[PDB]
């Protein structure tokens, strides 16, 4: 009669998880470890304890120049990152352009806080009119203008040469903005500025700029065919900036101290604040996971998993599972 | 498998074995039962766990995309920037998918190896004191209680200690 | 005496196909699969049913401006891709430059079809002479000029100020071309344009340009020391472009409606049309294959294999084969 | 090889065997002949075919270069563009050659493993009803028509059904 | 290992074997001594060298960084350039480190396969003319001097030449 | 009695070398091969036989323009690569900037040898003063100026229009340098050049340039608030360059023949010459190794291993080793 027996065998269970391999797809296995995060909370959150700067319908240009519709951002607190819409409504209210804008936006990605300072009190224009206003920049049903730059025009029937200087005595670098106005015809030029042939010189230890109006005919943009072109520079600590002009100058009123440098970005999202908190943020939602990969968005900021385009990424830990 | 143990010369897995990955089923006069191999399941847990970690950290330094903006007359550098970031993304996705596919293969065959080596660990202990049925099982040529069964599980099985008890039984069959 | 016997073994054959592996090269195998396409027909073909725009000895600039030696291309049909030589012979007949030429070329690689329209009748210059011509621009052994812009000069002994405007009433965007003439000395300036001090202003909702001739001494290129400089813009639908000038103006005559965008590229090739058809085209010949790789050229257009620098790529399917 | 089967304990392949990759050669009074193991060749053709499709498919989305032009004061960006595009072609060229070199190695080791697993499929059936010659052949210890061969080719071979003829023959060699 | 030979069914290495990687220890009347298998070690030194060279040859075409400079208003393309260059260095750093880890694993299992394959080359020569002790050794069932030993080391061991002599020794043990 | 036995085993030794694997780290092995070079000599050496051009505290601008403090480099021999420090002390002695500096430096990395030639003798300015000098460019306790350009001023009280042309009658292409002076006010303008409104025209077969001074107030850099702006062109063999000017002209004196093109680089290093030799050089030391990898610096020149960021890279050649 048949005796004693010993058998060697392996684990099996009722698990259904499948895994891919080179020679065969969907092999059912006893134990697997998923390593691909695929979910987000779908909202804009804080990064650690720090709130993002959420521009609403304002663009970065609208914020810094001080579009009257962006008074919400006249003095913003320290931010962790910046949220801007794809096509913000409140940008350059007066038509024209922002010179080297993308390079400014790039500089912005290493800045966490500005502190605005006054560099020329509006009551220092005693020989010019500082009350330039435009229906392209409405504020509360009336014509207004950018709050951080000043549109100077002739006083009496004169526009004396402006020579104004500022020495950055602060420890931090300075962001300075200014502009030039291009009229439609020679008649408008003398009406606003008296002088028919005008210039703007701006000087720094590195900057040596000379602008001249381009008086010419153009299509109406927001009912106006004039243009304003804006410029910017970073005035380093202990350097000075020099402005000279005999017309068409849109003068600096306020400038920005770069008080805090650090990591940041400009995210393009249509979302609004979420009153939540996260350690990892994307333009379409935050990530809370322990996964080493994720697939929600390539643009993240903070301590994040690594982005991949995979729909599925599962490791086999156990062995092949029996039918 | 690549070694012939899992889904090979030993068919099927054991639903009733819940203590480990690999182990033993015994049948003596003191009933039946399942029991896990303690040494071989930890070496395998150390093997798979370490691999899992070595895969996570080999991707810790990997391409990170950043937002860049360009105006309407910088289409060439805008395009270059787009190809550069899409390009690194495709490379790192391939590296991730292919590394997973290649290690999944090598994880399943590792299990196949661990079962076959465990089979050979007892086959070379029992020798002719047992008959290989050829299904992963060994029928003893003697009587084997529950200190004999443990003795083969620890590699303490003494062959000459009962070879004669076994030799006579073969000759009893050999008559 | 020897009894009944069974042996277990594997296939072998007369195969000579070799395969590489990490530890061993040139392993003869019973069955192998080549996966690297290495051949092409050496021709320029249609892409699907669509013929490429093949410039002969004409450059993109020669075509668009209307170089008289490029009359083959006055009104081209929809194309699949563009072919241009490395050093086309018919470029700017009159010496000078094409502003932002590479950005124009990159826009052109995203366009499949233009429709040329006339935006100024040549018989609308009633106070200027519109018959400018040059020996650097021959047509029938005689002096001609670009066909898509017109060289205006003084009539009688005057150059009245031109104030001309054009509104893009079409639904498609318009590519508009113009130029400025830089003479070599003050005498030629007065001979052509009467006015010694001249300008060109161009205006759009976004363009705000003012050009001033550079009258100076320079090297003879094709017998001329004058220069012509060309500019281009994309006039959006329903926008208007505004020209003002008192001399040195090369005025737009024809402009291009952007009718279809899509994928294309500009290929550099010495090849000529081939009267064939493909799904995949390279600068040195077309590809008809199902291979997953090819090594013919990194720059392809259409449905193509993946380019690799490999000379050989053979997969092993079978077993090691016995000598 | 890694398994010692192909060009190992059995050298050379069977030129006269044209129906599959792996199989059997038999020789009793009812002449000689080959028979392919289709079951073990089918798992292998499905195994190799899937591999080929899985490598080709993992490279469907991959870097494609585009012509961009730059003028004479843009040599820096032109060089950046050139280095990036060569850069990706080299990365994907490396990825393709290396994937072939690695899976070719593993295609071959897949095959002897299939031969070795198949050798052990019959070895574990006959046991002492056959003598292992050690070159891939067994001169078994009894009479086998062309339905006995069929039982081992499909693995239904009942052991005691011919144990005694062999047993007497083992006793006959023991004389 | 994956095959159970090195650090498996044969424990430990031989400090005293200085002539090769794999080989034999013999103990007959003319004392003891070590001797290397030249064939299985020459195949292995040639196999590993080819791989090492095959690793170096795959990195001949690889990204080389070059210095480019940018002014204070070219911060965007400066950043594009830095990411691109770090991006390829990370890719090739990953590629080399992974290639090293992957082939180190398969080199160690290469040595494991080669030792077990050497064991079965001898095991199939002696058959029942020697007994498997289960530690990598075979105790002969007859007398084997230093030309008989040489015959199994070069694989010329003729079996029946000692078949009858051994059989008698087996019958003494089964009595 | 136990009889004769044969046993199968493997090599082992006293080795301590460890190797990493996917599933297990620090696996001790009998034989391993290191493939990562980790050592360098810490000096700048010749490349094959060719010495680098080692600028000391001179920058590429100081050298090319002829900073009086860089006279060491008035005529350099063929070089293998260029070494420049991060913040060179002798750069533009007079404050200002170098136009397309980075595109120039990049051209230089394709050049191994210049030959300086004089294209305008200082005694060829008979109606101008050719002796401009500055306290910012001292030479030997006195005021000087760049050597390769000449600062022209008014003579008596006049500045006749300069109309000068130079024909590159050499076989080699020519690197030609020049400048324009931007003063601080109209008074200084009239003192140096007399003419209040001045220009500079530069003409070539390809260049068509017009410069105008920016007379304005700016910060003092090294005690000066004036600025010098420099320009460069490559005058092709047999083409001519044309200068027309009525003031503010910093005229070319010496130009550079491009004698040999080839591979070169500009390395940033603080190191000094080492009187040694190598085939592989990095900014922090040279490499002499036969290993295929190294991790010392990504920027190398010559026959080099491949750079990787690894700290350790060890191959297993032998087998697993027993305790
Ligand atoms: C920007 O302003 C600084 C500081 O102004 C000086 O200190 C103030 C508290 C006040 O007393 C001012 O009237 C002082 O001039 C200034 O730097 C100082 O310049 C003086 C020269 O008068 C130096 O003697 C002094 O050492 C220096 N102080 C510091 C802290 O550097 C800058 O003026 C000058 O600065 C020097 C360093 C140079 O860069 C020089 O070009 C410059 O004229 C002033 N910046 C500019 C561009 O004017
Ligand atoms: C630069 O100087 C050279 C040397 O004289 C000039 O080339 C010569 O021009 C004469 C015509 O006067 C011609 O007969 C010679 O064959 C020619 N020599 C060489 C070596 O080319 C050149 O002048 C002219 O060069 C020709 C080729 C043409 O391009 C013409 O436009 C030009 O005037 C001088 N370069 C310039 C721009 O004047
Ligand atoms: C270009 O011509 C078109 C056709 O006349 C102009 O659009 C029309 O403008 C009138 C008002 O003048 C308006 O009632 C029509 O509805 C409008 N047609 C269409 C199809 O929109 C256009 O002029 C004006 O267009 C409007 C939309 C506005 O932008 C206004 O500022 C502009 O003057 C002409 N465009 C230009 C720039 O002159
Ligand atoms: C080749 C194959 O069958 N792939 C399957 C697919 O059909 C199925 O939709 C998916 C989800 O169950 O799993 C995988
Ligand atoms: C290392 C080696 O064997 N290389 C050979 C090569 O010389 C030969 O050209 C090719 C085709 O015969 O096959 C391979
Ligand atoms: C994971 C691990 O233990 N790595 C070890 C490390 O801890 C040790 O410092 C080094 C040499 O001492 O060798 C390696």
């Amino acid at each position: 009669d048949p005796g004693d027996q010993i058998c060697i065998g392996y684990h099996a269970n009722n698990s259904t998880e499948q895994v891919d391999t080179i020679m065969e797809k969907n092999v059912t296995v006893t134990h697997a470890q998923d390593i691909l995060e695929k979910t987000h909370n779908g909202k804009l959150c804080n990064l650690d304890g720090v709130k993002p700067l959420i521009l609403r319908d304002c663009s970065v240009a609208g914020w810094l120049l001080g579009n009257p519709m962006c008074d919400e951002f006249l003095n913003v607190p320290e931010w962790s990152y910046i949220v801007e819409k794809i096509n913000p409504a409140n940008d350059l209210c007066y038509p024209g352009n922002f010179n080297d804008y993308e390079e400014l936006k790039h500089l912005l990605s290493r800045i966490n806080h500005f502190e605005k300072i006054q560099i020329t009190p509006k009551n220092s224009w005693s020989d010019h009119e500082a009350s330039g206003v435009s229906s392209a920049c409405p504020y509360q049903g009336r014509s207004s203008f950018f709050r951080n730059v000043v549109w100077l025009t002739k006083k009496d029937n004169a526009y004396p040469t402006i020579k104004r200087s500022y020495n950055n005595t602060n420890q931090e670098d300075l962001l300075v903005l200014w502009g030039i106005h291009h009229p439609n015809d020679a008649t408008e030029q003398t009406r606003l500025y008296q002088n028919p042939t005008t210039y703007i010189s701006v000087g720094t230890s590195t900057l040596n700029q000379k602008l001249v109006p381009k008086i010419a005919t153009r299509s109406k943009v927001k009912g106006l065919s004039g243009r304003m072109e804006f410029f910017w520079t970073i005035l380093k600590s202990n350097d000075a900036i020099n402005f000279e002009s005999n017309g068409n100058f849109i003068a600096p009123e306020n400038a920005y101290k770069i008080v805090k440098k650090g990591d940041s970005t400009i995210m393009k999202s249509e979302l609004e604040y979420g009153d939540c908190n996260t350690k990892c943020q994307t333009p379409i939602g935050a990530i809370n996971s322990s996964m080493p990969f994720h697939n929600i968005h390539p643009l993240t900021i903070g301590e994040c998993p690594k982005y991949v385009k995979s729909n599925r990424l599962v490791l086999a830990t156990g062995l092949r599972n029996s039918p | 498998g690549l070694f012939g143990a899992i889904a090979g010369f030993i068919e099927g897995g054991w639903q009733g074995m819940v203590d480990g990955w690999y182990g033993y089923h015994h049948s003596n006069e003191q009933g039946s039962g399942y029991a896990a191999d303690k040494e071989s399941t930890q070496k395998a847990i150390d093997g798979v766990t370490n691999k899992v970690n070595s895969i996570i950290d080999k991707m810790n330094t990997q391409f990170e995309a950043v937002g860049r903006e360009f105006n309407n007359l910088e289409r060439r550098i805008e395009n270059l920037n787009k190809k550069m970031e899409d390009g690194f993304l495709d490379v790192w996705t391939y590296n991730a998918e292919l590394l997973v596919l290649m290690e999944n293969e090598r994880t399943l065959d590792f299990h196949d190896s661990n079962v076959k080596n465990l089979y050979d660990k007892v086959r070379l202990q029992l020798r002719d004191n047992a008959k290989e049925l050829g299904n992963g099982c060994f029928e003893f040529y003697h009587r084997c209680d529950n200190e004999c069964m443990e003795s083969v599980r620890n590699g303490t099985y003494d062959y000459p200690q009962y070879s004669e008890e076994a030799r006579l039984k073969r000759e009893e069959i050999s008559g």
